[PDB]
């Protein structure tokens, strides 16, 4: 039972290790600017603060959904767990929004090294999310289906690993890639 | 556990909030502002990682915040020799 | 280990320096591993199964005495080797001056598609496949690559560098003897990897040097334009020695400034 | 739209007798399997969450994994014999630098990462007293992305290429720029496949020793094989995402354009060098750490002695897993760094070599004083700590960035390299077969075999790398293949006899294999404890039941079953069998590795319908597995009553108690 929480726990160090790699590449080539934008420009710091507490809010509401879940209310556990969806959801609107007014124009990840390492740090916290998403839905159609009884809340005590390391990333990436980019 | 977060809930939003306003606003030296915001993210990551994340020292006999400690020491060995290494490599590849 | 080598017998005093280290390393961890292959030999043969007056003696496992060595001696030995790592490391680096008593001769290197292009900007010659400097005269390399990483390696003379498209490398040689000494890319770079040989004729004096310079300077095509560049750095596998009578006053900036941007 | 994929595979080459051999050979496994069991394989293995047959497994892809890589080495090592002081050799530089980038990624990570881990996954959990691994569907899946890998490096010979750039495929030359063709491609989704596996497999096996000991079994009281799988699994826990980013951000650079290391719009080459390296040497240490648990066990087994050092070699065990992070520039000494850096990672290497120094000697100190019998793994054993000395001398002396600067790449370094290797994972791979044999399956290899192969491999490595420490000290580069030297002829010629003797130890190995399948009769391991045995895994039946253990032993010291053997409650009819719960087999794993191949080769080549559809049908599969709640069956009493009982028949039958 609990072993698979220290195992999730584990992989969620070594993502860490991943994340870690990524953000070093992107602190080195950051100034790989080749004649392009050098982020000051483009980060919209405004975008990215209504994006930080879009996925901070989404932490508090999973752990809303959490300790409903050391309850034993169901209904409780899937509204706070629709209201994270759609705040992830929400969340990975803005990255494709954000994107999709970069790749358009000629700001995409083939301008530059630093967009390229932009891109792919912001990318990859993008499709961590995406995949907790997925992963959300999976587990409300489970819940829904089958309820808190077992194997089921411990994909829940293994989602909110998930969320909130994914949530600490992007503390991590709003601190780094954006704002220190604009000053 | 309501409390712990709502406090980490609170906390997370004012050391969210004054990193985006020093920043946007300036208002402050550049060397402040990033000193400011690196500490305000440290003690946001510390925040979420005792209230949210629930992490303590005994866990499951130890092996959480070991791990972690371990995993953060690897980060900072990767990271910081993925910096110093660049940084003296790039240093040395220019005309100079 | 080649009594009559490259690595062993340079002709370089970084070379010299470079050889001696690697003996001095080698001697250091003699009186450590000959003593572990001479103890698995000894003890397997002393103690075996059928030897049977031997002390038998099990359960012994620990033993502060013995461990003690066995942890102090590769310690003591590691922490020489690591003094003399320092020292030969802040001293036998590339991009170091060379401490000598004359002017270095700058020959701005570019790995090009399996071919090494020499660009010497004092004396305005470009050669392909074959440098010359003078004896005893120390020799700067600006190393650079123009398609892919290669690593500038002249064995005899010792060390090598990594030459990387857009950034200048920086390598100082020296040749103690005159000669001719082989010259390889020691980074694989492609189908023509194995033809990345050139050679470095270190003439006996200044003056052979400059017959080798008036010889180059000889050569009809002449370096002009970087154009040209496009052309020579073309894919080819084996490029016999070519020379170039004059070359762009900087050709191996834009060379790097093709890349840097 | 088949897309790139196309027509040409190799046909005007003389690889298509390779092509047409590994066909006929499959083609007769699947008539052998079709007449005989065809079930059983889908029932028992390919689809188990049994340790081991998931390890059995592991170390059967490795050996046929070996026999291509090897094939791919005596290719090498004739091409350059050829060349040398003669004319141009039977492989032209285009198909010689498949050879080596193929020889170097199948012997890496699909004959040495999966022999150490079927050794792994096979051992530990019988050491540590666990009926399996902590997540006994992570490991079939592991198992079958390896197997991913391996299908996607050997596609590779038939269908395309496998990259001319390397074994690591330094950045600006695997650029999509100058490797425009799929080999590259196929080198990346082979290895990031290989690489997903093998990070599960290091999380199953982290929470398998952390979680799964049985009760009394303290930290500093599991055998030291144990230790060193749980320092390997740290490693590949924490060096394995940077494979899995590097490699990734090597994939965007071909796929999508983008400019990590491409050295033309603000990349940064020396960057893939550097996370690649620093994942690189911790591979390394993943590789040789778990071999150094087996050679402990092996010396502690065979000198009928306690193992000498186990407070000492634990902590160099875990003081080399948290070394090995800080080494890695010692791979780039001649990029260009700065004094500073070159000297502090050079010290760093110097520094990693005494816990490995004490480990070795430790392991020479077991044998003191000891009742050395000269099995054939107690052989391994003393060739390994002969040849890893001298390895990991000529190691340190590439340590040097002052030696560094003139050794990086010539064949010193793959003289180096070769002999670590081999003398290390090769020894302890093959000295865990030959140890653990009757612990999986009932049979014991041939000792006989077992010896000539050991001194075949000895002599011919002894005769085919040493040789190379001279070509490098003569100035010889590692990926000459065209017109290499008159001067380096000799030395390459000795080189291509000792790779001829290593064949001919390789075959005598498929020999120990035949001869000992043959007699698996008239040999057999009825007690379960051959060759004496200190350690919680010989308290088994030979062929150890499913569950592997009826008890969960009290443990309670170090050894565990060399005490309960000298203080007499060895094999004891433990009573009242209870129910315990095993997995159940499954065979998603087959499909989402099966998918995954449809996912990497329509990554490979430029089919995105296919590859949609394919990583599409990763997630399905792994969405309808979570909906699946028979996950696990219990065992009935009465047939861990029947199992246990014939057991106990046979310890009867001899000495007993
Ligand atoms: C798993 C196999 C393995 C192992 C165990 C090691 C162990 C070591 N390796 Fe190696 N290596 C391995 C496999 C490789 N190494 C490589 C590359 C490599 C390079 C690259 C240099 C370059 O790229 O130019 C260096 C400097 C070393 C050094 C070392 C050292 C110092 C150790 C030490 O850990 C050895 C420690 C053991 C010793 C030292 C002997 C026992 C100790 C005794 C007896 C007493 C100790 C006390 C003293 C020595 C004072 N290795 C490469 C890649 C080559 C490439 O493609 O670029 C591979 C595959
Ligand atoms: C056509 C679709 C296109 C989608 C494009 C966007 C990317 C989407 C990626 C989705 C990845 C998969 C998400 C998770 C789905 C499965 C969730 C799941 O099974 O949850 C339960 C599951 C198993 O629980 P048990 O109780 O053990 O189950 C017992 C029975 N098996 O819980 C877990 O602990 C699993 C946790 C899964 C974590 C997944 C993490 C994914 C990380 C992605 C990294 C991406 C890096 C960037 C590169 C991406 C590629 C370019
Ligand atoms: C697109 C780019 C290239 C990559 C393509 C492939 C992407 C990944 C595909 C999926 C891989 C992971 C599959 C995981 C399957 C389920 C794992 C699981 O739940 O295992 C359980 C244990 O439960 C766990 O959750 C395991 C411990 C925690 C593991 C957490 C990580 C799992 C893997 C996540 C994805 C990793 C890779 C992501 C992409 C990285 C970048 C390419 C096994 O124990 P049992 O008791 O047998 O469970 C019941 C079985 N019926
Ligand atoms: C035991 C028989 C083996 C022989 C005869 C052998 C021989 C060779 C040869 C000739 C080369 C090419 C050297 C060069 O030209 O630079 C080579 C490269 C290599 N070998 Fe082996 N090898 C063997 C086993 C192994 C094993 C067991 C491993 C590791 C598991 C391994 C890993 C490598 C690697 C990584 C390279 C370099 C690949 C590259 O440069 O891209 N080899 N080997
Ligand atoms: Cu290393």
């Amino acid at each position: 039972g609990g072993t698979k929480i220290f195992g999730f726990w584990i992989y969620l160090m070594s993502d860490c290790i991943l994340f870690s790699i990524l953000f070093a590449t992107y602190a080195v080539l950051v100034n790989g600017t080749a004649g392009g934008p050098t982020g000051k420009d483009i980060f919209e710091l405004p975008f990215v603060l209504v994006e930080t507490f879009l996925l901070l809010f989404s932490s508090i509401t999973y752990g809303m959904a959490a300790i409903a879940m050391y309850k034993n209310n169901k209904s409780q556990v899937i509204s706070w767990l629709a209201l994270t969806w759609l705040f992830g959801a929400g969340f990975i609107g803005m990255e494709i929004y954000e994107f999709h007014h970069l790749i358009v124009n000629g700001m995409g990840p083939d301008r530059s090294g630093f967009l390229s390492a932009f891109f792919a740090l912001v990318g990859t916290h993008g499709l961590h999310v995406t995949s907790g998403l997925i992963w959300m839905a999976v587990l409300m159609v489970q819940i829904a289906r089958r309820g808190l009884t077992s194997t089921n809340r411990t994909r829940i005590m293994c989602l909110s690993l998930f969320w909130h390391f994914l949530d600490v990333v992007w503390i991590c990436v709003f601190t780094v890639v954006y704002l220190m980019g604009a000053m | 556990s309501v409390k712990t977060y709502m406090t980490g809930f609170i906390l997370s939003i004012i050391l969210t909030v004054i990193p985006f306003w020093m920043v946007m606003t300036g208002a402050a030296s550049p060397a402040v502002i990033l000193g400011t915001i690196l500490a305000m993210a440290v003690v946001q990551v510390l925040v979420h990682l005792v209230c949210f994340l629930h992490m303590n020292t005994k866990s499951d006999e130890g092996w959480n915040m070991t791990a972690f400690v371990f995993t953060v020491l690897i980060i900072a060995i990767l990271v910081v020799g993925s910096i110093w290494i660049m940084w003296n490599l790039n240093y040395n590849m220019m005309m100079h | 280990s080649g009594c009559n080598s490259a690595l062993l017998d340079p002709k370089g005093q970084i070379g010299l320096e470079q050889r001696s280290l690697i003996l001095t390393a080698f001697g250091l961890m003699l009186i450590v591993v000959i003593p572990a292959i001479l103890m698995a030999v000894g003890f397997a043969w002393k103690y075996r199964a059928s030897n049977k007056d031997a002390k038998y003696s099990p359960n012994w496992s620990h033993s502060n005495k013995v461990e003690a060595v066995v942890w102090t001696v590769p310690i003591l030995i590691i922490i020489f080797l690591a003094v003399l790592t320092w020292k030969t490391t802040h001293a036998l680096e590339p991009s170091k001056p060379l401490a000598h008593d004359e002017k270095p001769i700058t020959i701005e290197v570019v790995s090009m598609d399996w071919k090494w292009f020499f660009i010497y900007p004092e004396q305005g010659i470009a050669t392909v496949n074959e440098i010359a400097f003078p004896a005893n005269t120390p020799v700067y390399f600006k190393v650079t690559s123009n398609s892919v990483m290669n690593s500038f390696f002249i064995p005899r003379l010792g060390s090598q560098i990594y030459a990387m498209a857009g950034m200048q490398t920086r390598l100082h040689l020296i040749a103690n003897e005159p000669g001719t000494y082989d010259g390889i890319s020691a980074s694989y770079s492609g189908p023509g990897f194995s033809g990345m040989k050139f050679k470095a004729i270190a003439t006996p004096d200044r003056a052979a040097f400059d017959q080798w310079v008036a010889k180059a300077k000889q050569s009809p095509n002449t370096m002009s334009d970087m154009a040209a560049f496009e052309k020579l750095a073309a894919p080819s596998e084996y490029n016999q020695v070519e020379y170039f009578s004059n070359v762009k006053p900087d050709l191996f900036a834009d060379v790097i400034n093709k890349f840097m941007a | 739209k088949l897309s790139l994929d196309a027509v040409p595979f190799h046909e005007p080459i003389v690889m298509v007798t390779i092509a047409g051999i590994i066909l006929g050979g499959l083609a007769l496994v699947g008539l052998i399997t079709y007449f005989g069991k065809w079930t059983y394989l889908w029932k028992e293995w390919l689809t188990s969450v049994d340790h081991k047959r998931l390890g059995i497994m592991y170390i059967i892809v490795a050996i046929v994994m070996l026999l291509r890589g090897f094939a791919d080495a005596i290719m090498m090592r004739s091409q350059q014999a050829l060349a040398s002081a003669g004319e141009a050799g039977f492989l032209p530089p285009h198909h010689y630098d498949q050879i080596f980038t193929a020889h170097g990624v199948i012997m890496i990570f699909f004959v040495a990462m999966p022999f150490v881990i079927g050794l792994m996954n096979l051992v530990v959990p019988l050491q540590i007293g666990a009926r399996d691994v902590a997540f006994p569907f992570l490991n079939n899946l592991s198992f079958w992305f390896t197997v991913v890998g391996v299908i996607l490096v050997n596609v590779s010979l038939g269908v395309g290429e496998f990259a001319q750039t390397g074994w690591l495929a330094y950045p600006p030359l695997s650029g999509i720029e100058y490797s425009p063709g799929v080999g590259v491609d196929y080198w990346i989704w082979s290895l990031q496949l290989s690489g997903i596996g093998t990070t599960l497999t290091g999380i199953n096996f982290f929470v398998t020793i952390l979680k799964m000991r049985a009760p009394g079994m303290t930290m500093f009281k599991m055998p030291v094989f144990t230790w060193a799988s749980l320092c390997a699994n740290v490693l590949i826990i924490a060096s394995f995402p940077i494979l899995t980013v590097t490699v990734a951000l090597l994939t965007l650079d071909r796929y999508l354009g983008t400019h990590f290391f491409t050295n033309d719009m603000g990349g940064n080459m020396m960057m893939y060098i550097n996370l690649i390296w620093a994942w690189g040497h911790p591979e390394v240490y993943i590789l040789i750490l778990p071999v150094f648990g087996v050679f402990s066990e092996i010396a502690a087994t065979f000198s009928r002695k306690r193992l000498f050092g186990y407070t000492s070699l634990v902590w160099a065990t875990v003081c080399i897993t948290v070394l090995s992070f800080i080494v890695w520039l010692h791979h780039f000494f001649t990029m260009g760094a700065g004094a500073n850096v070159n000297a502090f990672f050079g010290i760093t290497t110097m520094i990693i070599a005494i816990p490995t120094g004490v480990k070795i000697f430790n392991w020479l100190f077991t044998m003191y004083q000891g009742r050395i019998v000269f099995h054939s793994a107690m052989l391994w054993t003393i060739g390994f700590i002969v040849t890893f000395s001298v390895g990991g001398m000529t190691g340190v002396l590439l340590a040097v960035p002052g030696a560094d600067f003139v050794l990086h790449n010539s064949l010193f370094l793959i003289a180096h390299f070769h002999n670590v290797i081999i003398g290390g994972v090769v020894f302890g791979c093959f000295a865990g077969m030959t140890y653990w044999w009757p612990k999986a399956f009932g049979f014991k290899l041939n000792e006989t075999w077992g010896k000539r192969a050991f001194w075949f491999w000895i002599i011919g490595f002894f005769v085919a790398f040493m040789p190379l420490y001279a070509l490098g000290f003569m100035g010889m580069t590692r990926r000459l293949s065209q017109q290499i030297d008159p001067q380096f002829h000799t030395m390459l010629m000795i080189a291509a006899s000792g790779a001829v003797l290593i064949a001919l130890g390789i075959l005598c190995l498929v020999i120990q294999m035949y001869v000992s399948i043959r007699d698996r009769d008239q040999n057999r391991d009825l007690t379960g404890d051959p060759w004496g045995g200190r350690t919680l895994e010989w308290a088994t039946s030979s062929p150890p039941p499913f569950y592997n253990f009826a008890v969960v032993p009290h443990v309670h010291e170090r050894d565990a079953f060399w005490e309960m053997k000298e203080k007499g409650e060895a094999y004891k009819k433990p009573d009242h069998y209870e129910e315990i719960h095993m997995p159940k087999n499954s065979g998603a794993g087959i499909v989402i590795a099966a998918f995954s191949t449809i996912f990497g080769f329509a990554m490979i080549w430029h089919i995105w319908w296919l590859a949609i559809v394919g990583f599409a049908g990763m997630i399905i599969t792994w969405i309808v597995k979570s909906f699946d709640e028979d996950v696990d069956y219990y065992v009935p009493v009465a047939e861990i009553e029947k199992l246990e009982n014939q057991h106990f028949d046979e310890i009867t039958k001899a000495g007993l108690k």
